[PDB]
DNA sequence: ACTTGTCGGTGGTCTGCTCTAACGTCACGGCCAACCGATCGGA
């Protein structure tokens, strides 16, 4: 009566011990727990199950002839492969590990991250997160980590795997769920927010989809390896392609009065001193960038902010005011 | 499954065990996070289990000092179970997404982190990857932060208040940094109100260190975590809004409630506001985008705002 | 191995490896002085034999004065 | 929840057996090449 994780450190050391092939028939005798089998055939089937559960835990087992004057196969665990190379950690490394070991919370993701922080603790260096003192408070209102969990996990899994991904993507609320199937690149962040990139196997481009307003539907679809991204292509520069086109758009003469519009103060690349109307102020020229998110900033300080040019900025202000004072009725 | 967690656990205790050559229990117990009972088990499993032949001077042996664990013959095991795809990939990813948040992290450990990572893994081009080599855009202020924090020294921080439109000066000590959502908040204690309050990184324009090594109150009353005292309450006035469809902007960067659907947009949504004025702001922005229901005082205000500014362009040239 | 050598190999912490020694020592009653040394690996391009690896060949000169049971004539 | 004895399938490698339909038909190769003595079987 031996349990099977006994078994299986009885095998796994027997197998990084030897240096040579070892034939079913020596395992069988040799190693303990495989003396109860009541046939060859049970016998077979449980070494069978022992060795894919090995290999699917990464162990990189080799299969070969036992010697070259002999046919029979024998099975062996390199030792170079089997031990990562060493690796030296700073206090400033260990606290980083440690305080990105607590961001997960999906029980996948938390068990990998642990694995791989008792691994890397195994190796030799140390990780300590009392010291720094850093916690996490929001666990379940990120729309970004929390909220995009269980996609960024099948995205990865996907990009592992080498599948494509069909999926469920709509570009607003107020749009309709549209299936998209791309064939992923990699995973980039910006600004805390993730962007998945790929091509798309029904336009043909190259597009950036925020990982927020993909649903939880990322169902892998395609062969493995089927993938085969090119190298040369930078998913950093698409990704800072993407998330702004216009580089500066114009510049624009605007008036603010002095000790307020603080967030338009610091927008500001010039600025000059002029008072308008009794009201003391400075006129800066900045860039347009937006002109939506520039006329609703503009709009928001209301007679704080006072448009001088272009005139089509200041009619557009004007209009949305006169809409504004209208009494709602429009 | 858990047998295979075990298993790789059990395999990776005697590198561990070697690296410290006398890690007590508490030790271990904190290293794998395990009960004290699970891992008395585990180490026991792991005495009686070594090397082909089974002689007491081929399998693994121990050496019992009191309360503390030693090994005397590894039986082979030398180093550690290599990383998998799925681990691997994880750590590389919360990495690159904590290197990006201000205060957090050093950027500069997090790279070296990335770099070593990948070394021994030997990942390529083809993994996640990071948008700027360099960021060169902190200000030092993060640095002092995490400073102060670390040797509990006072700080002085010139916060911008978003809601009152103004730059106030205060002298606070810091006690816990936090990440709620995508913005991390710093969380310290402020004499000049006698009050808990989170600053953000990104409206903090210096930070100046001070020698006044002073306590906080809050470790010596009560130093909870989360202290939201005002991140939701009821107290806080709601407003209710109407919103085009046009202006989806807002759907997402916002906590929107009681939405409701209307193909003629004649169905309005309710969202909270800490003051009047930002509310009047968030108005006036959109433009015709948004049309004010209730309060009919807000809806008044709001008017009378948009006719001040309408008279001042007037006069304006 | 015999239970004997098992234990003293556990008690010394020699491990059991399974190699044989073959160093080859000088014959009995010989001596001198190493003047050449010469080396043949396969992976060299050497027309070695048929399943040899490595072989190499040592030398050995000495010099012998006259000295009681040496032959004259 | 995890694991195992029992059941059945693929493909590769090593090993052995049976078959092939113009007509074909009794081997070179030869050492030995000494010398004396004793014994059994044909002429």
């Amino acid at each position: 009566a031996v349990s099977k994780v006994e078994r299986l450190m009885n095998l796994v050391i027997a197998l990084l011990s030897t240096r040579t092939y070892l034939p079913a028939e020596k395992i069988r005798t040799t190693v303990a727990g495989y003396a109860d089998s009541p046939s060859d055939e049970a016998f077979s089937r449980m070494f069978e199950r022992d060795k894919n559960e090995l290999r699917d835990l990464g162990i990189p087992l080799e299969t070969g002839r036992v010697s070259k004057w002999d046919s029979t196969e024998g099975y062996r665990i390199n030792r170079d492969s089997y031990a990562l190379p060493p690796i030296g950690l700073t206090a400033d490394e260990a606290a980083a590990v440690a305080v990105a070991t607590q961001l997960w919370q999906s029980p996948e993701l938390v068990t990998a991250t642990q694995n791989a922080v008792l691994k890397l603790r195994a190796a030799g260096v140390d990780v300590d997160a009392d010291g720094v003192g850093v916690a996490i408070a929001s666990t379940a209102t990120l729309p970004g980590v929390r909220g995009s969990e269980e996609v960024l996990q099948s995205l990865l899994s996907a990009i592992d795997e080498g599948r494509a991904v069909q999926f469920e993507h709509r570009p607003s609320r107020s749009a309709d769920y549209t299936t998209r199937t791309v064939e992923p690149w990699g995973v980039v962040t910006h600004r805390g927010r993730w962007y998945l990139v790929g091509h798309d196997r029904d336009r043909e481009d190259t597009r950036t989809f925020r990982l927020s307003r993909i649903s939880a539907a990322a169902r892998p679809i395609g062969p493995a390896g089927a993938v085969q991204k090119p190298q040369d292509v930078n998913l950093r520069d698409i990704v800072r392609r993407a998330v702004a086109e216009q580089p500066t758009g114009e510049r624009a003469r605007i008036w603010i009065a002095g000790g307020r519009a603080t967030a338009l103060r610091r927008q500001a690349v010039t600025s000059t001193p002029r008072t308008i109307g009794g009201r003391a102020g400075e006129e800066i020229t900045v860039d347009i960038g937006t002109w939506d998110r520039l006329a609703r900033e503009i709009a928001s300080y209301g007679s704080d902010a006072v448009a001088l040019e272009p005139s089509s900025l200041r009619d557009d202000v004007v209009e949305r005011l006169r809409a504004h004072a209208a009494g709602g009725e429009r | 499954s858990q047998v295979s967690t075990r298993l790789v656990r059990l395999l990776n205790m005697v590198p561990y065990f070697q690296a410290n050559p006398k890690v007590t229990r508490a030790e271990a117990a904190a290293a794998l996070g395990v009960t004290g009972k699970q891992l008395d088990a585990d180490l026991d499993q792991l005495w009686m289990c070594g090397l082909p032949g089974y002689s007491p001077g081929d399998l693994i042996d121990f050496d019992f000092v009191g309360d503390t664990i030693e090994v005397t013959f590894s039986a082979g095991v030398d180093h550690p179970l290599r990383l998998t795809s799925t681990e691997a990939t994880g750590i590389l990813v919360a990495l690159r997404a904590l290197v990006d948040v201000p205060g957090m992290v050093d950027p500069e450990a997090a790279r070296s982190a990335i770099a070593k990572i990948e070394s021994a893994v030997g990942s390529q081009r083809a993994v996640v990857e990071g948008i700027t080599e360099d960021t060169s855009a902190e200000p030092g202020a993060a640095a002092t932060v995490r400073t102060a924090v670390r040797e509990n020294r006072a700080l002085t921080l010139e916060y911008y208040s978003a809601s009152r439109d103004s730059l106030a000066t205060r002298t606070v000590d810091p006690i816990r940094v936090v990440l709620v959502g995508d913005n991390s908040y710093l969380e310290a204690w402020c004499r000049s109100a006698e009050a808990v309050r989170l600053f953000r990184f990104d409206r903090i324009v210096d930070a100046q260190l001070l020698d006044d090594p002073a306590a906080p109150p809050p470790p010596a009353v009560a130093a909870g975590p989360d202290t939201s005292l005002f991140d939701a309450d009821p107290s806080l006035p709601s407003a209710t809004l109407l919103i085009g469809a046009a202006a989806a902007w807002m759907f997402d960067y916002y906590p929107l409630r009681d939405i409701t659907e209307r193909p003629d947009g004649s169905c309005e949504a309710t969202m909270t506001y800490a003051s009047e004025d930002w509310m009047a702001r968030f108005i006036l922005g959109f433009g015709a985008e948004v049309q004010v229901l209730a309060p009919e005082s807000l809806a008044t205000r709001v008017r009378q705002a948009a006719e001040a500014a309408l008279q001042a362009y007037a006069r304006c040239v | 191995l015999t239970p004997e050598e098992r234990l003293l190999r556990a008690i010394f912490g020699e491990k059991a490896r399974e190699v044989r020694d073959t160093s080859l020592k000088v014959p009995h009653g010989e001596s001198g002085k190493v003047i050449g040394i010469r080396v043949f690996s396969r992976e060299d391009d050497d027309e070695l034999p048929a399943g040899v690896n490595e072989l190499v060949r040592v030398y050995v000169a000495q010099k012998r004065k006259i000295s009681d049971g040496d032959k004259l004539a």
